[PDB]
């Protein structure tokens, strides 16, 4: 994910991001979490 | 708002010369998204991009100053702009790192070497270093080593404004502008480094072009040096020049920096390739500076014309210009690899340049807990 996914010119939608931080948060997966918030999304705009 | 007061900027209205491309004006944009005096015509106005990036991805967040002004600006307000609106105080130390704008690949140890070395530089005398702004080749390396850093920082960077990507991004008035690290591989539009703490960014009038930054970067360089600190041994702020690979122009650069009064010491590096190992190459065959014999000629003038892909003309006036260079050799420090890293440089050139006499060379030394240097 880090290599491909997350590489240069890579459009993202909005809100998409923050639906895979929660899918990523309830399966407990630790590293994309790390890579998520390390991509741009901040937890005070996303957690509610 | 005394940003917008004090600074000017400038925009492309021009008689829009097509020249190759139709769409494509003397400044380089579309022929339709119009709205020096030469062939552009520009005229000036407040400026209207200025304030705080917020970078967003790329790892760490981080906050990064910036200001649109105009490449013609004196660089006493931009000092004031540096000292006043941005709380930086006077540094002990200018590190201008120069290279290539082309993207390159080192050594892995000579990449880290080189890193640790302006960063532990950069913490331990509170340095300025300046950079290209752009996160290509040489300041790609280091907004590495500045990822690399990850403590406690003025790593003011000086880009054209046109050559930036989003810069409808980055419009506003003292207002905080999210900005993305993420660049798309086909866009000419280079991207802003993301581990910077300001920005010089200047334009010209034109986009997508260089050459609208190295006047007004060696203009604040010439005036922060002027600025001789309260200290003043020997010098003020002394200016040293970080050279990493480069091309053809930054010999034209050293060249620059040698034949200047007060003179500036040059520092490069090996392993890196191009410009600096051709330097290097002519440093270590030197024997009494300009008394260069026929053989290491030859050798430096195939080298020159290998690497660089120059005529044999071209090559010459190089060569020409690598002697008047080699003229001032005990200027040019040459960091070899192969336990000394970088930071065993830099200092050197703080010392020689600052020419005063031995005890203060050892007071400053002493000051600096340094027993290598």
């Amino acid at each position: 994910a880090r290599s491909q996914i997350f590489i240069y010119g890579q459009q993202w939608p909005v809100g998409s991001l923050e639906q895979a931080m929660l899918d990523a948060l309830v399966l407990d997966r630790v590293d994309f979490v790390k890579l998520l918030i390390e991509n741009g999304v901040s937890m005070h705009r996303f957690l509610t | 708002s005394w940003i917008e007061r004090a600074f000017y900027k400038r925009e492309c209205v021009h008689i829009i010369p097509s020249t190759k491309d139709p769409h494509r004006c003397c400044c380089g944009r579309l022929i339709g998204q119009h709205v020096w005096s030469i062939s552009k015509h520009t005229q000036l106005s407040p400026t209207d991009a200025f304030g705080t990036i917020e970078f967003q991805g790329g790892g760490h967040s981080n906050k990064a100053m910036y200001v649109r002004v105009s490449f013609d600006t004196k660089p006493d307000l931009l000092l004031h702009l540096m000292t006043k609106e941005w709380q930086l105080e006077l540094p002990k130390l200018l590190i201008s790192v120069h290279g290539g704008l082309q993207n390159f690949e080192l050594q892995p140890k000579l990449k880290q070497v080189f890193g640790k070395g302006l960063i532990k530089a950069a913490m331990t005398t509170g340095a300025w270093i300046f950079t290209g702004g752009v996160n290509t080749g040489v300041i790609r390396h280091v907004g590495d080593a500045l990822k690399d850093h990850a403590s406690k920082i003025c790593t003011i960077g000086i880009a054209p404004w046109g050559i930036v990507e989003n810069q409808e991004d980055l419009i506003g008035r003292d207002v905080v502008r999210p900005y993305q690290t993420m660049s798309n591989p086909m866009s000419k539009l280079t991207v802003l480094n993301s581990m910077h703490s300001h920005f010089i960014l200047a334009d010209n009038g034109t986009t997508g072009k260089y050459g609208a930054e190295v006047k007004l970067r060696r203009q604040l360089e010439k005036h922060i040096s002027l600025q001789k600190i309260n200290t003043r041994i020997g010098q003020g702020v002394p200016v040293v020049a970080l050279i990493v690979e480069g091309g053809p122009n930054v010999i034209s650069i050293v060249l620059e920096y040698l034949r200047d009064t007060p003179p500036v010491p040059v520092v490069v590096c090996d392993g890196s390739g191009r410009a600096s190992d051709i330097l290097a190459f002519g440093h270590k065959y030197s024997e009494e500076g300009g008394l260069i014999n026929e053989s290491l000629r030859d050798q430096l003038l195939v080298t020159i014309q290998k690497t660089f892909t120059y005529t044999r003309t071209q090559a010459q006036h190089l060569f020409i210009i690598l002697m008047e260079c080699m003229k001032k050799k005990e200027l040019i420090t040459v960091f070899r690899m192969g336990h000394q890293d970088i930071d065993l440089a830099i200092l050197t050139a703080l010392l020689k340049g600052a020419n005063a006499s031995a005890p203060d060379q050892l007071s400053l030394a002493l000051a600096w807990n340094r027993v290598d240097i």
